[PDB]
């Protein structure tokens, strides 16, 4: 349909249109009945309680998308070429992009081959030259993504301050990344946004964290997500070692945003700060909510 | 453009199998690639094919095509985008009357070549311990006689097997008939399971209209300067070929005439015989098309 | 109100396909968007569409529509609240008589453009080793000629495929007929699988009654002051157009007359030729409606 368009960018950069306008131009179409494709799988925890079991929290699970494609052509030789290209568009170690385009925009999922594909019918595929491949791909990161928003602030003054406009339009919290140049003393926001995961939702509403003083050449990446270490110096110096039991604890809660303040001091040659904010969604398409 | 011109229907392209026959051959027989004789385009049956004789009229011969199909569904489309024909099964059935050896062998799935008649001619045909899977080669050739220009339309099945045999009822007013169904398989040597072909002077007339090849517009001739001898010998007669622009020999269809019969006497088939020395003109006509050839005659 | 008025039935809106034909084209042929010629509204068949010829009268042509449906039921409602038509499958079948190349190609799912007739015209059409999935473009156009004003009603199917083939019975009193069933698929380039259309002078009469557009109530004409020349040249003749308020050209339906033939002589088609200088009145009438134009003629 023209209301929905599904594309694949392979590990090798090949572009396939599986459904929507222009589907099957590269020879591969998408078969019906694809599972765990729309909603992010979440399991909710329950613990014994007086009236049965009490809610204890939720855990998002990785996506296990089982779908099927159909590789077709008029002649078996070109069909074999198309099937080989489709297989080359996938891998186990490295991931490939699966984009969904609707009136709500374009959102992509990074997926990899969970297991070996199951191709062809019971007989040799060169007879029909039109054969289905059963794909079992997995999304380690289960959230559909749009391109993250990047903001740059460069200053020449020794001491300066800026207000980064930040807003979470998605339905799930997101973790911010900072790229800070050196030398200089940086103060970055760690606002709770009302999140009470550390019993300090109101205490940390306007929380700011001071990074250790950076020496020349010690440019840092400060990623708040739990997957990555918070502080990484580009030159390999242990910058986190001088930071005294302190961390960025709070993601950007959905529906919240403000002008977060970033302060720079003691910078003889100024400095640059880059803020990267991901746009994470649990569905391939959804109307904006607030 | 009016409806009749748009329709451009031809009744002559309707072919009625007025007289049909089925010929069976053992699987060792070389398959029939074509039923058209290379020398003169007549009905030529390869050796080893033997007719099954008469068969029932009301039942006729029934050809059956069975398609196994599979629809392909698209996620973004409600209807099936494509269909795949996995296979095409061809069968044919008919009700033979005669009680001859090949008919009985086909019916009983046995080879009765070693059956020796008793002292008074009686024979006994025992059914095999286990049914035998025997393959034959089939030619189903029918003739439509139109204006003494027959059209032979035929089916070639290089590999047929007895698939089923219907119940036969004995009635004191009807002869005993055997009605088998024969299923066609693909022969590896010839690369096909069933073929359909046409032949005959009527089909030679109708091939251009049917649309195979190109329409006959030019009537070329064999080299138009032949030398012939009055005296009897090797060169006392010469044969002339009349061909179309589409690589079809129209010698039987054209009419041979000689403007100077004294020099070269022309036969209907296209043989010019030297009679008196000099030069002669030979003309073959077909509708609007005409031919000309100058023949030299030497004493 | 009486049932005559309330029913308001029009027998003229009943169209009988008195003569029908089926045209097949290769999938590479440009699809037919309409069968009405933009010049004069006559029947225009796009190039590449070839008729299949005669087909059996008794069988006719059968159009099959199959609906796949799903009932939507509510918890608080006994009957299904809704129903959803997931898809509609369209097929059509008919029994061809002629033995021409496009017919045989459709029957055998093979391309026979490279089949060369033998020296005597014989051809052999082997079935493909694997059945080939070939798509065609179909025009099923029928004509109902009433009062010499034909109605051409047609079905355009840009993508058709051989779904199944009926069994052939060879009878010594009947011609060989090929009875295919063709399924229609949605063509992405044109956006539909099947379309139905009407054309012809009879349909031009019946458009308003059928209820498409608006009824003809005002008979407008091309600008009513055309300048024409007595002497032969570019401006010695002028063409007049007669249109309705619903944007339909009624020039063939109206009757062209000239009150002063000496000045401008009017033809049936609507061409006024300058004969003598002055002014002329040209009137085109249709029932109660009329249109008039004052033509100037210069020597």
């Amino acid at each position: 349909t023209d209301f929905l368009k599904i594309e694949l960018i392979g590990r090798d950069g090949s572009h396939w249109v599986l459904s929507g306008p222009g589907m099957g131009q590269q020879g591969v179409t998408l078969n019906p009945n694809l599972q765990q494709f729309y909603d992010a799988p979440v399991k909710t925890l329950y613990v014994p309680g007086p009236f049965g079991e009490e809610y204890a929290g939720k855990r998002v699970q990785r996506r296990e998308i089982v779908f099927s494609v159909q590789a077709y052509d008029e002649d078996p030789d070109t069909w074999s070429t198309v099937d080989s290209l489709w297989r080359w568009a996938w891998d186990y170690d490295e991931e490939s992009e699966l984009r969904v385009s609707t009136s709500d925009g374009t959102r992509f999922l990074k997926v990899r081959l969970m297991e070996e594909p199951k191709p062809y019918y019971e007989k040799d595929p060169h007879i029909t030259a039109d054969n289905p491949i059963v794909m079992t791909v997995t999304a380690t990161f289960p959230y559909w993504q749009d391109e993250p928003e990047e903001l740059i602030w460069t200053t020449l003054s020794t001491e300066d301050m800026t207000r980064f406009p930040v807003r979470n339009d998605g339905d799930v919290p997101v973790w911010l990344k900072w790229t800070l140049t050196a030398p200089g003393l940086w103060i970055l926001p760690d606002f709770s946004w009302g999140n009470d995961m550390y019993s300090r939702g109101r205490e940390d509403l306007g929380r700011t964290v001071a990074m250790p003083e950076l020496v020349a050449g010690e440019h840092v990446s400060v990623d708040s997500d739990p997957r990555v270490q918070t502080l990484i110096a580009v030159n390999g110096m242990p910058t986190q070692n001088r930071w005294k039991g302190n961390d960025l604890l709070y993601p950007l809660m959905p529906g919240k945003g403000a002008e977060i303040p970033v302060q720079l001091k003691n910078a003889p040659e100024g400095g640059a700060c880059k803020l990267t904010r991901p746009r994470w969604y649990s569905r391939p398409w959804s109307r904006p909510g607030v | 453009t009016d409806f009749y011109t748009i329709k451009d229907a031809q009744a002559d392209l309707a072919i009625a199998p007025l007289n049909l026959t089925v010929l069976l051959a053992p699987y060792s027989t070389t398959p029939a690639t074509t039923l058209e004789s290379p020398t003169d385009g007549s009905l030529a049956i390869p050796p080893g094919y033997k007719s099954v004789g008469h068969f029932e009229k009301q039942a006729g011969l029934t050809l059956g095509n069975e398609f196994d199909s599979k629809d392909i569904e698209a996620y973004g489309e409600p209807e099936p985008i494509r269909t795949i024909i996995n296979k095409r099964t061809t069968t044919f059935d008919f009700a033979m009357y005669q009680n001859q050896r090949n008919v009985l062998e086909l019916i009983w799935t046995q080879d009765f070549s070693n059956i020796q008649p008793s002292e008074f001619g009686g024979i006994v045909l025992e059914a095999p311990k286990v049914p035998k899977n025997i393959y034959y080669r089939a030619i189903l050739v029918g003739m439509d006689d139109r204006n003494d220009r027959p059209i032979w339309l035929y089916w070639l099945m290089p590999k047929v097997k007895l698939d089923k045999l219907d119940n036969q009822t004995l009635n004191d007013d009807n002869v005993i008939e055997y009605k088998p169904t024969l299923k066609a398989f693909r022969d590896d040597v010839v690369g096909y399971s069933v073929a359909q072909g046409f032949a005959g002077p009527g089909w030679r007339d109708l091939v251009a209209t049917a649309g195979f090849g190109e329409a006959l517009t030019a009537l070329t001739i064999t080299p138009g300067s032949p030398t012939v001898t009055v005296a009897t010998g090797a060169s006392h007669t010469a044969q002339l070929l009349v061909e179309g622009d589409n690589g079809i020999n129209y010698t039987p269809d054209v009419v041979f005439t000689s403007s100077a019969p004294d020099k070269a006497s022309v036969s209907a088939a296209g043989l010019v015989t030297g009679v008196a020395a000099g030069s002669a003109t030979i003309t073959a006509t077909k509708g609007a098309l005409t031919a000309t050839a100058t023949v030299t005659v030497t004493a």
